[PDB]
């Protein structure tokens, strides 16, 4: 009523608590350069690449914030509990590099419903969400065997379409045709262009973390800076080709700049060389330019699916991109593995991804979180107390 | 008196490179120079370095026109302490090595004057803030100094009080002070500041301990009790507003609860469940801190130094476990926070003087007293 | 001869960008009027 | 044509991937690669969005002219070392394309406002030419110690951009213009930048160092260096300002000259004070020169440099390899004295003789240049939205 944030959040923490205490005990000096690098990542270029609305970056930043506090928590006692098989485990550097995976899974699918949900919402898709990436991810990495160390198959293609399902459950037939706060402003698509810099900066140590050392994490930091690099690149000319008199657009500088890094993940460590990677990260930022320019309207108008930062364009395509670009490699001889799994793990992907965020959207349709009206979407003033002066 | 600001384009500067060229000389005379892990050792003093001006910067760059003081002043004070702090822990604790640890240890000692400076800024000129670097550089040195030659520990290791010295020493200071908000895009520039404080705290808890398991396990303390504070800071903030809302400036002085509860007893604690519990106690400490403190100058800072002691207690209750020793810690705690309050009394007086040409009352949080503008009438 | 395979280079794609400039150009004089 | 910019980046993003499918094949100094590459990528980025309306062109061009800088400089270097055969991409290749992007963003901030995105990549295509032979030049024939770089990527760069803008000198602009003043939020976002560089500099100066002594040194030098440099620029731009003021321009720019002017002395023996003398001079001549180099520069000598990198790269590098030939001379090195002042002469000359052929052939009327009305405007390449 006016207390369920607040009660929601410390019964879930008391819940982590007790977890942690019946299942938690206590190489990591080498991986945590490229942790601090992820967190850094989750925590910073996430929760300002989604602070373009010129209304809404206080709940942008601080909801991103809350969330992957909390998924770091959750993930970490659910992944582990996987692995161990419902047993005591003890927790290292890697333990902590897939608990910032699983918060980045999660701010993914946030980055399709920002705006229009309150942070119970997010407290509750966050509780559901881990859970369903968990056990994909566990399905895909043993039971599957597949190769995806960047995850463009585990996180980006499976928070994309949750955050999808999660959009069209809590469709509002109000904000269709748009709406007034539903726009950028000049300052805040300067912290959005923040946020972008470091996930573009800091993704090779994103799809390189969990890689084995040597070879494979050396292939997979070089592949991953010369895909980013070729996609900013061919994000740029397409961004000038689709918009109206050559103006460059800055949600298209600020999203599809990152495609390249998305689609290149299941490849990262693959021998798919560096001109590979590159035709990769080339083709991810041309997908997600038109992507922008012509599918996320097409979603919006037609489909009833509303995409507010257009992680579809950004996290789904080049993540589906990225898993046939992991079957092709297999194809192609570039690694071990057969094809037949990645497709499998491509499919339990998305369709996992799509099940589990129907039956959230479902969830969190119920009214009893305090989501907004209509006219409130996009606006601060909601759920923070916004100074008077900009 | 004048509102206006009286000119300090003899007294900055002069003051300023004086202090530069001791500085010079001071190094030329006392110190000196001198492998397979110098980028590992190396990464600990830059993730402090990085807290140090970038977070501790933004972090009190919330005020509506004193983002661009907070900022350059946070830099200039860095840079002033960093030096001063490797000279005075060189002629205090013995010529100067000078090491990657050193450097490290004196970016600790500058992180404690950042702190304090919060409860201070917009309120003071530059040369204030000099007269404040260097005195709580000193009283900190001093203190760690008479710890390590009462108690028997080791200097560097009584560097663990920064934190409560900082809160303590910031608070008398801006008591002595003269007696006198927001807006979005400080906020969030602010935001971004608390939060690379809290992404890299982990890495404060843990430089002053050498065993890799000493300092895996604070990491790990300090990594959960951080994120468990966040989402009690977080979500509590509704509780603790008249309006029912959340604050930002609550979240940013409330992220670091966890860390600073758990700072000093962080390599003590054996499970992760109890440096969540102590995060979840920091948060709801927090709450009530900022429900109930301004009704008894700044309230961040009041609940900084709550959350010091808070951490200092638990730190004497985590020592047993792992009575004579709960009477000297507990000396130790009191000797520490009688010298933060002479020192911050002595530092409050020395900068009441009019020689500073301190900005008028009315001028506070104001950059239009220390920048140029343009269209702007110069001069009388 | 590394300098001749980067000023080879560099000539390779001034090439065809003037080319293709060159191109552009005719065909908007020859369309225009 | 509205067409030049994504054909010509498409071209240049496909002969890209042909190169590094004809030339390229296949883990300690990882952090300080992603130190570099933080201040390439952000520190450069935002320090130059100090104009309130030009912020979205220069962070998004620079971004664009760093990531196509990085591949051409790879490819580029890496014939150089190879003598135009195949090689290995390691962590160092990585490290020398962020540097070729540093160069060429150093570039960039003199013409910063006054060109199009397609002049940017032609000026990147040629300028890592320019510097890469430069480089190879001063590395392995003459074989100075610039670990730092001051010679061969702040001076290169600054000088090159100088000889860009004074080939691309516009008349209209030679007194000012209404869009090139900086705003509030603006000189706020600027500050991050700055910050930025300022911490990760030690690693920008001691990434490729030997291992050992050499690279220690380089970090306390730059480290030492930067701290006295912030005061000096401080105290300096209090003493050129009317009533003590502190200007934003110095106080984003200057304070990181330290960087710049230790970076030939940083592996070297100079000792903290030696440092911090070098970077108090730093400062004090970036702060000097901000204030009264700069208008002589844009009104008597017609080169108008829009982010002032003359006195943030210019000076304090030809500062900094003075100090590397007086630090040979007073025996803290092993290398040639004269080999330090063949290498600074020589950087100095081929960046102007390459800024100069550059600025004629960007000199066409092709690439889309906006007017002498429009300049420092983003509403010329981007989409600007209605609220600020």
């Amino acid at each position: 009523m006016r207390f369920t944030f607040p009660l929601m959040a410390i019964v879930l923490e008391i819940a982590m608590i007790v977890l942690f205490g019946l299942f938690v005990e206590y190489i990591f000096f080498e991986l945590y350069p490229l942790f601090q690098d992820v967190h850094v990542m989750i925590f910073v270029g996430f929760g300002f690449l989604m602070t373009f609305l010129k209304k809404y970056g206080f709940s942008s930043v601080g909801i991103n914030l809350l969330v992957a506090a909390l998924g770091l928590q959750w993930g970490t006692i659910v992944q582990g509990i996987l692995q161990s098989q419902g047993q005591k485990f003890n927790i290292g550097i890697k333990n902590m590099i897939n608990a910032d995976f699983s918060a980045a899974t999660v701010l993914i699918s946030f980055g399709a419903v920002l705006g229009k949900t309150s942070p119970t919402q997010m407290l509750i898709m966050t509780i559901l969400e881990i859970v369903f990436f968990a056990h994909n991810e566990y399905l895909v990495s043993e039971i599957f065997k597949a190769s995806d160390i960047g995850a463009s198959m585990t996180i980006h293609a499976f928070g994309a379409y949750f955050g999808l399902a999660v959009a069209g459950i809590l469709y509002r037939s109000g904000l269709r045709k748009g709406h007034e706060n539903e726009e950028s402003a000049y300052y805040s698509d300067l912290f959005a262009m923040i946020g972008t810099l470091f996930l573009w900066m800091f993704w090779p140590s994103f799809n390189s973390a969990i890689a084995e050392p040597g070879d494979k994490q050396c292939r997979a930091i070089v592949n991953t800076y010369f895909s980013l690099a070729a996609c900013v690149l061919t994000a740029f000319a397409f961004s000038s080709l689709v918009e109206h008199r050559g103006k460059l657009n800055m949600v298209h500088i600020q999203n599809a700049t990152l495609a390249g890094g998305v689609a290149v993940g299941t490849c990262a460590d693959m021998a798919i060389h560096p001109f590979g990677s590159m035709i990769i990260g080339s083709i991810a930022g041309m997908v997600s330019v038109l992507g922008y320019k012509f599918l996320t309207p097409l979603f919006t108008t037609k489909l009833r699916i509303h995409d507010t930062c257009g992680v579809h364009n950004l996290h789904g395509l080049p993540g589906v991109v990225g898993g046939l670009a992991g079957i092709v490699a297999v194809a192609m001889g570039a690694s071990n593995t057969s094809m037949a799994m990645q497709a499998a793990a491509l499919g339990s992907s998305i369709g996992t991804a799509v099940v589990g965020g129907l039956m959230t959207g479902l969830i969190l349709k119920l009214p009893l979180w305090g989501q907004p009206s209509d006219q409130n979407c996009y606006d601060d003033s909601v759920y923070w107390k916004v100074p008077k002066t900009r | 008196s004048s509102k206006y600001p009286r000119s300090v384009r003899r007294c900055l500067p002069l003051w300023a490179l004086t202090l530069e060229a001791a500085l010079i000389l001071l190094f030329y005379f006392f110190t000196h120079y001198d492998q397979k892990g110098l980028v590992a050792s190396y990464q600990v003093g830059q993730d402090l370095t990085v807290m140090a001006a970038l977070g501790l910067g933004f972090l009190t760059s919330n005020f509506r026109r004193h983002s661009w003081s907070s900022v350059a002043f946070n830099l200039f004070m860095l840079a002033l302490g960093v030096q001063w702090a490797i000279l005075l822990d060189g002629f205090l604790s013995q010529k100067v090595v000078i090491t990657l640890f050193s450097i490290r240890l004196a970016t600790m000692s500058a992180m404690s004057v950042l702190i304090s400076a919060g409860a201070v800024l917009g309120k003071v000129n530059l040369a204030q803030l000099v007269v404040m670097v260097l005195v709580e550089v000193t009283a900190l040195g001093t203190l760690r100094m008479v710890i390590s030659n009462i108690f028997n520990t080791d200097y560097h290791m009584n560097l663990r009080h920064f934190y409560v010295f900082a809160a303590y020493f910031g608070l008398t200071v801006a008591w002595c002070l003269p007696k006198p908000q927001r807006a979005t895009i400080p906020s969030l520039s602010a935001m971004l500041g608390a939060l690379f404080l809290w992404m890299f705290w982990p890495s404060v808890n843990s430089p002053l301990l050498r065993s890799p398991i000493q300092r895996k396990n604070a990491m790990f303390n300090t990594y959960y009790a951080l994120a468990v504070s966040v989402v009690t800071a977080i979500s509590g903030s509704s509780l603790a507003h008249p309006q029912r809302k959340i604050s930002m400036t609550y979240v940013h002085s409330a992220v670091l609860a966890g860390g600073v509860a758990v700072g000093t007893s962080c390599h003590l604690i054996p499970s992760p469940w109890l440096a969540m519990v102590l995060g979840l106690v920091a948060g709801l400490i927090s709450i009530g801190g900022a429900k109930c403190l301004p009704v008894c100058i700044s309230v961040m800072h009041s609940i900084f130094s709550l959350l010091g002691l808070l951490g200092e207690i638990t730190y004497i209750v985590l020592l047993v476990l792992h009575g004579f020793q709960v009477l000297l810690s507990i000396g130790e705690l009191s000797l520490a926070i009688v010298i933060a309050l002479t020192s911050g009394l002595l530092t409050g007086l020395l900068l009441n003087l009019k020689i500073w040409k301190a900005p008028h009352v009315a001028k506070y949080f104001d950059d239009q007293v220390f920048w140029k503008f343009p269209h702007l009438a110069v001069g009388f | 001869a590394p300098v001749v395979i980067i000023l080879i280079i560099l000539c390779v794609m001034a090439g065809i960008i003037g080319t293709i400039l060159l191109i552009s150009y005719s065909i908007r004089r020859l369309i225009k009027a």
